[PDB]
RNA sequence: CCGAGCGCGGGAACAACCGAGACCGCCAGCUAAGGCCCCCAAGUCUGGGCUAAGUGGUAAAGGAUGUGGCGCCGCGAAGACA
RNA sequence: GGGGAGGUUUGGCACCUCGAUGUCGGCUCGUCGCAUCCUGGGGCUGAAGAAGGUCCCAAGGGUUGGGCUGUUCGCCCAUUAA
RNA sequence: CGGAAGGGAUAACCGCUGAAAGCAUCUAAGCGGGAAGCCCGCCCCAAGAUGAGGCCUCCCACGGCGUCAAGCCGGUAAGGAC
């Protein structure tokens, strides 16, 4: 009969930013989000380490996309369609674009929410020094 | 390219001179090289885009020199009746028909002349500058092409 | 960036020259400055104008440990200026020079549930030449199978009347200091004796 | 082939397209189509090219000094092309 | 002579609805498209100027009141930036 | 009393410098100008922004059971309701 774990314990990690294509970069996020890399994945419980980014204001991205990508949005109102581009979210809230990405990775359910709550995106860094916070790559 | 006070950098290029300090951004995937008594470019493909690359820079630089050299300055006539000119302090303002008169500002590091109601020089350092502002002031009022008014640079008249 | 709370107290019209001109008639009294919005602890500029001799009956609540840090008499309203940082004391009338033009703002009177005539100032019906039992009301809302729903923010009847409503560019006719008053252009939202707050135009 | 396989896998979803004919159980294994960056199992695999349009992500006559590649004719240090 | 786009017209087909999906016009309330009537910005003009002509960019707002007919449509009267 | 002003980025379009391509080119590196449109600015809503924010001020210990777990039962404080 299949292991099942125990109540784990949150592992923090802290991400670069900067020269990091953006969706690369949110693959890995994501897959950190949740287990997968422990051994002891469980696809119902979420413990999937702790994430926190920094100079996120930095991203690169390849082709055209700060002119050409651009962010729908909708309002319930006619007409409430808004075309936001990139270089106008980096321009204005920057952190903004790495979570557009991760979020979108994220499976949909309300599991898949609570480990929206486990990312921690800035640009800067100058994080809070909470405690943990083992930089990777 | 004798003048130079040239110095090398992780992507610009530095161009002293007794006229005054440039920075001449280039790519950086480009070898600038500094001889002696000239300063060379070495591009490290033939592939088609480092071509244009190469001789782009290789001008870029070579006006930085000729810039704080000799200098660069336009020449700008004013033919039409009433249409005339001179050089309030720093500032140059011109009457060309329009009811307000048009002062003009002198950008940072320009200055220019009029040696007469008609002739008008532009002096400046960078080429850049001298051809933009140049254009600025003949955009003021385009030449007529149905008869021999407004600002002209020094070339046929639109007939 | 000026700012002044007063209530209106009526309307009427005086001559300016040769030329009769309707005016609203302001008291902002004066409004002893409580506290001081600033970038290090608030994260913004403004200033909290206090208004009104309140009674120390209803003050029973903390407010007084917010007016004893100010050592203010108690007031009965207090709102917020946004970016206007006067000198330490008490704001008055004294910053409108006759001439100056002034954005009001005031709570509309409330009209109740108001029907889409009123409120939307809509057409509705006929009449007469049949119908007879839509003459107020606001026909078709929609479509058909497509969208096959009414649009958000449809214009419909409701509550409509009695909320924040900002007038602009009006005209300070006068300025009587000895009573705190403050003549305008007339048209000022929301009913004599309601609170409404008084500041510089946006015309430039 | 569906009908009678609207049972299973792929195709985003979808009788008839691709794989395959479900007697029952298994927290065992190899595969098929399709796939192996994240939602989603499995290569951010290896080697050699092409494409800078988001092409790919779904349209024609026709138009253009787009870019890379093979072939042919001609001019050229007896001095051309601009 | 040749190639297309659109899905406002007239058709073709007979796929859901005949144990019911109420058909024109008007009124009321609109909202969207842009292949733009006006206003804003341009190129050319066989553009002197004023005024036009043609193509390009651009929905943000605007886009009148009457006569005739059930009319949609259209004609007409008086205006209009339209 | 309002439509704005003004700031910023752009469309067609007009340019500076400028190769690839000894000239030429607004462009491939780079830059300036340019719309009633775009983003701000104005007015209104708005922290169920479950990502529930911020500031000033006021009241603070258990009074009995639950040893461990968070709670649980009555009397009160600022304060609120009837
Ligand atoms: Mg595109
Ligand atoms: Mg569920
Ligand atoms: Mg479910
Ligand atoms: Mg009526
Ligand atoms: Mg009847
Ligand atoms: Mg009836
Ligand atoms: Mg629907
Ligand atoms: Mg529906
Ligand atoms: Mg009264
Ligand atoms: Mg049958
Ligand atoms: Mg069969
Ligand atoms: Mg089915
Ligand atoms: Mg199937
Ligand atoms: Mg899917
Ligand atoms: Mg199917
Ligand atoms: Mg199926
Ligand atoms: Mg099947
Ligand atoms: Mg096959
Ligand atoms: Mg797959
Ligand atoms: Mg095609
Ligand atoms: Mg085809
Ligand atoms: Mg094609
Ligand atoms: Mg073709
Ligand atoms: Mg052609
Ligand atoms: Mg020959
Ligand atoms: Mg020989
Ligand atoms: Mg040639
Ligand atoms: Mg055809
Ligand atoms: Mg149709
Ligand atoms: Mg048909
Ligand atoms: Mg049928
Ligand atoms: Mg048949
Ligand atoms: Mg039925
Ligand atoms: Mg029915
Ligand atoms: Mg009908
Ligand atoms: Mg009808
Ligand atoms: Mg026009
Ligand atoms: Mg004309
Ligand atoms: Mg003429
Ligand atoms: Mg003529
Ligand atoms: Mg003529
Ligand atoms: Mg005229
Ligand atoms: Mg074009
Ligand atoms: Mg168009
Ligand atoms: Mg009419
Ligand atoms: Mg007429
Ligand atoms: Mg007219
Ligand atoms: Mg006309
Ligand atoms: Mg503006
Ligand atoms: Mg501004
Ligand atoms: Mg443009
Ligand atoms: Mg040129
Ligand atoms: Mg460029
Ligand atoms: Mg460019
Ligand atoms: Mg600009
Ligand atoms: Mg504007
Ligand atoms: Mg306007
Ligand atoms: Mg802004
Ligand atoms: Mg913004
Ligand atoms: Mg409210
Ligand atoms: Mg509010
Ligand atoms: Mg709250
Ligand atoms: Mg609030
Ligand atoms: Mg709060
Ligand atoms: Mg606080
Ligand atoms: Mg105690
Ligand atoms: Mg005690």
């Amino acid at each position: 009969k299949t292991y099942v774990p125990k109540q784990v314990e949150p592992r923090w990690v802290l991400i670069d930013a900067e020269g990091k294509t953006l969706g690369r970069l949110a693959t890995k996020i994501a897959t950190l989000l949740r287990g997968k890399h422990r051994p002891d994945w469980t696809p119902n419980v979420a413990m999937g380490d702790f994430v926190v980014v920094v100079n996120a204001d930095k991203i690169r991205v390849t082709g055209k996309k700060l002119e050409q990508k651009i962010y729908t949005r909708y309002s319930g109102y006619p007409g409430g369609l808004k075309k936001i581009p990139l270089e106008k979210m980096l321009a204005t809230h920057p952190e903004r674009v790495l979570e557009h990405a991760v979020k979108g990775m994220l499976p949909k359910g309300p599991l898949g929410r609570r480990l929206f709550k486990r990312l921690k995106v800035y640009a800067g860094p100058d994080h809070p020094h909470q405690a943990q916070r083992p930089e990777k790559l | 390219p004798k003048g130079v006070s040239v110095e090398v950098a992780p992507g610009r290029v530095k161009v002293k001179g007794p006229k005054g300090e440039l920075e001449v951004p280039v790519s950086p995937e480009m070898r600038v090289v500094v001889e002696e008594g000239v300063v060379r470019v070495e591009r490290p493909s033939d592939e088609r885009r480092h071509k244009s690359l190469h001789g782009l820079t290789r001008t870029l630089i070579a006006n930085a020199v000729k810039g704080v050299s000799e200098g660069y300055s336009k020449e700008l006539l004013i033919k039409g009746i009433g249409y005339r000119a001179r050089l309030v302090g720093r500032a140059l303002e011109l009457t060309v028909g329009f009811s307000h008169p048009v002062v003009v500002e002198p950008p940072e590091g320009i200055t220019f002349e009029v040696p007469e109601p008609t002739r008008v020089r532009v002096s400046g350092i960078d080429k850049q500058k001298v051809g933009q502002v140049a254009a600025n002031i003949r955009a003021i009022r385009k030449p007529s092409a149905y008869h021999e008014k407004g600002i002209y640079y020094a070339g046929e008249p639109v007939r | 960036m000026k700012g002044i709370l007063g209530v209106k107290v009526g309307m009427t019209r005086i001559f300016r020259d040769d030329r009769a001109v309707p005016v609203t008639v302001i008291l902002a009294g004066p409004c002893p400055v409580v506290q001081r919005r600033t970038p290090e602890k608030d994260g913004y500029t403004a200033v909290q104008l206090g208004f009104l001799p309140q009674n120390p009956k209803r003050v029973n609540r903390p407010l007084k440990g917010h007016f004893a840090k100010a050592g203010v008499e108690p007031v009965r309203i207090l709102r917020e200026i946004r970016d206007f940082n006067p000198e330490g004391d008490t704001v008055t009338v004294e910053i409108f020079k006759p001439g100056e033009r002034v954005d009001v703002t005031g709570t509309s009177k409330g009209r109740g549930f108001a029907g889409v005539m009123k409120r939307w100032n809509f057409a509705g019906g006929p009449d007469s030449h049949g119908a007879h039992k839509i003459h107020r009301h606001p026909g078709s809302i929609g479509n058909r199978k497509t969208p096959g729903r009414v649009y958000k923010g449809k214009k419909m009847a409701g509550h409509y009347g009695a909320e924040r409503v900002t007038v602009m560019n009006l005209e300070v006719v006068d300025v009587i200091p000895e009573e705190n008053l403050l003549l305008v252009k007339g048209a000022v939202p929301g009913p004599n004796g309601g609170l409404v707050i008084v500041r510089e135009t946006k015309k430039a």
